[PDB]
């Protein structure tokens, strides 16, 4: 079938995950940093790179502190440290 | 709210009756709910209660209760002559 | 869900309760009713005192 | 559809004990998770117990002031839940409603919250 | 804005069972995850379990301590999550803090810090 504007993503993803970076659930990766919008198009493409990828390798940090879910089409680029509470998280880390 | 809330107890609401509501039907039935086989007449009795209990139209229940206006049109259309609309082709005219 | 009436009404001078007299007319529209009730019968009344 | 009317409530001196009982009507309160109420004026409806359809302690739950003092039964042979309490203090005094829902079993704190009875009072004094 | 209330602690015997209650108020507990944490004075606090808004067992964590006494569990149903404490050691005894915030998945190495409830003292002597 005839297809135009076919645009590709690169993401670590641990293997459980799979099932839930679909729409309607959200992953231990896909809760922060993935995300599929409301009816995500394409199809769900994956193989096996652990052999390999793995030796670990921190290069890939997964985020885990943001400041609150996904929204479709958005970057999570912004490393900034999480806002708890009233005192401001300026000077490294904090209670 | 701001207006008819001063309660007034007047527009008492029905709370026990003898069934759910059928359509096109009036609750105008004063009666008490009968709920047991001792006959419910010689004023409140047990398991026997009148329906009438006040529906909150004190000033402490300002933001709650209060009551709202609310009124329900039913409308027919293209089933008899349209009293309240519009009117039927006449040419031009300039 | 309809009525429509028509009338007319003409002098005869002569009585003469015969017949209808042989005579052209046009019963033009007199009122129009919305009702759509159901009507199987004819009846109508008498003026006596 | 479901009436419910509760009763039993009335003077009684401190540490004393009543049995609350809330009869219902046009509806068997049999399948579904039943639960007692209790407000006092000026102060909002909080919950004291429910009894659920399986009628196990692990399913029987009563809040904090009354743990160990309000005991629960539901009898669904006459369609009727009891509130054992005893030990009571003037603390426990409100009018007590019984409630009831399409719900099967309860917790802690949220209770049912389709039907209601007209409760019944309960003072804890001289 | 969220209010936490844990209750269910008290006196018990070393090998006995105990329940702690989380009531949550002004706000659901279902699509956040929420955690139980312990104080004994003089040491700081720590982390005892987590639960997932999922409720998964794979999504629930417990502290080394914990493992296999304790049994967390959640009811998004109603809003609340319960401690389930189970043979005791005088080692347990310490102020059950429930936590949580607008996480919505619990990490071995992450839990629940924002909003508090008071806390409620468990004590394991005799």
């Amino acid at each position: 079938l005839c297809f135009t504007n076919v645009y590709a993503d690169s993401f670590v993803i641990r293997g459980d995950e799979v099932r839930q970076i679909a729409p309607g659930q959200t992953g231990n990766i896909a809760d922060y940093n993935y995300k599929l919008p409301d009816d995500f198009t394409g199809c769900v493409i994956a193989w096996n790179s652990n052999k390999l990828d793995s030796k670990g390798n921190y290069n890939y940090l997964y985020r885990l502190f943001r400041k609150s879910n996904l929204k479709p089409f958005e970057r999570d680029i912004s490393t900034e440290i999480y806002q708890a509470g009233n005192k401001p998280c300026n000077g490294v880390a904090g209670f | 709210n701001k207006l008819d809330s001063k309660g007034n107890y007047n527009y008492l609401y029905r709370l026990f009756r003898k069934s759910n509501l059928k359509p096109f039907e009036r609750d105008i039935s004063t009666e008490i709910y009968q709920a047991g086989n001792k006959p419910c007449n010689g004023v409140a009795g047990f398991n026997c209660y009148f329906p009438l209990k006040s529906y909150s139209f004190r000033p402490t229940y300002g933001v709650g209760h209060q009551p709202y206006r609310v009124v329900v049109l039913s409308f027919e259309l293209l089933h008899a002559p349209a009293t309240v609309c519009g009117p039927k082709k006449s040419t031009n005219l300039v | 869900g309809y009525f429509k009436i028509y009338s007319k009404h003409t002098p005869i001078i002569v009585r003469e309760p015969e017949d209808l007299p042989q005579g052209f007319s046009a019963l033009e529209p007199l009122v129009d009713l919305p009702i759509g009730i159901n009507i199987t019968r004819f009846q109508t009344l008498l003026a006596l005192h | 559809q479901v009436q419910l009317v509760e009763s039993g409530g009335g003077l009684v001196q401190p540490g004393g004990s009543l049995t609350l009982s809330c009869v219902a009507s046009e509806s068997s309160l049999a399948p579904y998770r039943v639960a007692w109420f209790r407000q006092a004026p000026g102060k909002e409806r909080e919950g004291v117990s429910c009894i659920s359809r399986d009628a196990h302690p692990t399913s029987t739950y009563y809040t904090a002031s009354v743990k160990g003092r309000f005991t629960m039964s539901r009898d669904n042979a006459k369609n009727t839940v009891y509130l054992q309490m005893n030990s009571l203090k003037p603390s426990d005094t409100a009018v007590y409603y019984c409630a009831t829902d399409l719900g099967g079993y309860c917790s802690d704190s949220n209770y049912p919250r389709a039907w209601w009875g007209q409760g019944t009072q309960v003072t804890v004094s001289s």
